[PDB]
């Protein structure tokens, strides 16, 4: 009951999401980066503070210089990370390390001395009275009540489809796809500014994330929605500037998130989403992949476009045999089932015996996350 | 008594159900296992799925080790300084399904199969560190 809890840590390479084990949803949200001045800073109602972190730095990131440190689900970057976790901790939730037991996130098929770091900093530099790392796909399966089953996590640096026979991955199986929401948010400004759009500054950079996610739309028949969008009258609709200024958008809304179906928009030799889960279940045991087609999860901010759940079933039903009952799942709750996954998972009972404790971290050193994460 | 002070060491916690040390090598050979339980079943063509050059085709496929059917969840069992293969059992009419490490020392196999509910990670890390103690020994 609340203080005693585990804290679960959901790092994403564009967004963190950090509360407690038990809770219905993430308490303290924030932007992935950090934004040290690139000019001796500080406002006179703070200390000569040159790193901001996450939100605090979202609001002058026009005034500041912000390095991520989480990349295509992986970390590049590890005090900047360290940073991150300093103030998940001891700024967001308010909370002790040395007290809760923690469940971080991490990448399908995340590099093997990342986890080690991971186990490392946690356990010497917070003293962590213990740790788990799940991978983040498996944690949206347990939260939609599903144990054996494949999703599909479009973030905003990757997206993956990753097989799950039973609550472990099939990490032969998985596949990553690096086209998720920032490649979007990309795209939508460059067909835009084709139009002779302006987004020349700065906080307007971001003023594409709000169309893309306000307006966007996945089309069901890109071609039959393209001459249905010739046929307007219903298809513009309008964004309005800070500047006063307007916008309207039109072929653009459905136009963006078809990268995802067709990377040749995006100028990428890669498959697109549909594809890719169907390929990742190619590579699975032939006794399971009746498992797989009928539990198709989608997760992550990116699969939120209105039309993903039907596309996506229709596509999966064209590869797939002739027969197979696809049932493509797409939870309303899904831009945070990682984080809802692992809260529930660390509130078991059942999780105490998973753990690595601060005397096994002892006895093994860092490898035995390899052990026991698997 | 000999290999089988590991085997019912192995057992001794309750969370293991089944157990055994197998030479993989010239023919293969079980050297202790659980009495009359799976792996007192292991046979040279399993064993040889299990040290197979072909390390691929176990993944769609599957593998028995027994009679029993297995999915392969990670192999990285010919693999320097990790020796370990994680397995999961595959079932009919509803019965439970339980992890398997396997551990690759010098000369021995150690496998060690959950009971139901037993996490993988369990079996993986007792499974390994009791295989150290038979390779920091030449076998
Ligand atoms: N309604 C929406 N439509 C489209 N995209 C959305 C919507 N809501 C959020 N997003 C996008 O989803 C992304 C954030 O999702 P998410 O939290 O899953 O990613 P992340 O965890 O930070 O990244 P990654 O998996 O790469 O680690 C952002 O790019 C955001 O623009
Ligand atoms: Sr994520």
């Amino acid at each position: 009951d609340d203080d005693i809890a585990a804290l679960v840590v959901d790092n994403g390479s564009g967004m963190c999401k950090a509360g407690f084990a038990g809770d219905d949803a993430p308490r303290a949200v924030f932007p992935s980066i950090v934004g040290r001045p690139r000019h001796q800073g500080v406002m006179v109602g703070m200390g000569q503070k040159d790193s901001y972190v996450g939100d605090e730095a979202q609001s002058k990131r026009g005034i500041l210089t912000l390095k991520y440190p989480i990349e295509h689900g992986i970390v590049t970057n590890w005090d900047d990370m360290e940073k991150i976790w300093h103030h998940t901790f001891y700024n967001e939730l308010r909370v002790a390390p040395e007290e809760h037991p923690v469940l971080l996130t991490e990448a399908p098929l995340n590099p093997k001395a990342n986890r080690e770091k991971m186990t490392q900093i946690m356990f010497e530099t917070f003293n962590t009275p213990a740790m788990y790392v799940a991978i983040q796909a498996v944690l949206s399966l347990y939260a939609s009540g599903r144990t054996t089953g494949i999703v599909m996590d479009s973030g905003d640096g990757v997206t993956h489809t990753v097989p799950i026979y039973e609550g472990y991955a099939l990490p032969h199986a998985i596949l990553r796809l690096d086209l998720a929401g920032r490649d979007l948010t990309d795209y939508l400004m460059k067909i835009l500014t084709e139009r002779g759009y302006s987004f020349t500054t700065t906080a307007e950079r971001e003023i594409v994330r709000d169309i893309k996610e306000k307006l966007c739309y996945v089309a069901l028949d890109f071609e039959q929605e393209m001459a249905t969008a010739a046929s307007s009258s219903s298809l513009e609709k309008s964004y309005e500037l800070p500047d006063g200024q307007v916008i309207t958008i039109g072929n653009e809304r459905f136009r963006c998130p078809e990268a995802l179906f067709q990377p040749s928009f995006l100028g990428m030799e890669s498959c697109g989403i549909h594809e890719t889960t169907f390929n990742s279940i190619m590579k699975c045991d032939v006794d399971i992949r009746k498992d797989l087609y009928a539990n198709t999860v989608l997760s992550g901010g990116t699969t939120m476009y209105p039309g993903i759940a039907d596309r996506m079933q229709k596509e999966i039903t064209a590869l797939a045999p002739s027969t197979m009952k696809i049932k493509i799942i797409a939870p309303p709750e899904r831009k945070y089932s990682v984080w809802i996954g692992g809260s529930i998972l660390a509130s078991l009972s059942t999780f105490q015996q998973m753990w690595i404790s601060k005397q096994e971290y002892d006895e093994s050193g860092p490898s035995i996350v390899h052990r026991k994460c698997f | 008594a000999g290999w089988n002070a590991y085997i019912d060491n192995l057992m001794a916690d309750g969370t293991c159900q089944d157990a055994a040390i197998v030479g993989y090598k010239d023919s293969p050979s079980v050297w202790a296992a659980v009495p009359g339980k799976t792996f007192v079943n292991i046979t040279p063509a399993e064993v040889g799925i299990l040290v197979g050059k072909d390390r691929s085709s176990f993944f769609v496929n599957g593998l028995t080790l027994g009679g029993q059917k297995c999915s392969v969840i990670r192999d990285s069992l010919l693999q320097d300084g990790e020796f370990t293969m994680d397995l999961r059992t595959k079932s009919t009419g509803g019965a439970p399904t339980f992890n398997i490490t396997v551990t690759m020392t010098a000369k021995t196999l150690v496998l060690l199969m959950g009971k139901e509910g037993v996490h993988g990670g369990m079996i993986n890390k007792k499974c390994y560190e009791m295989a150290s103690h038979l390779r920091r020994s030449q076998y």
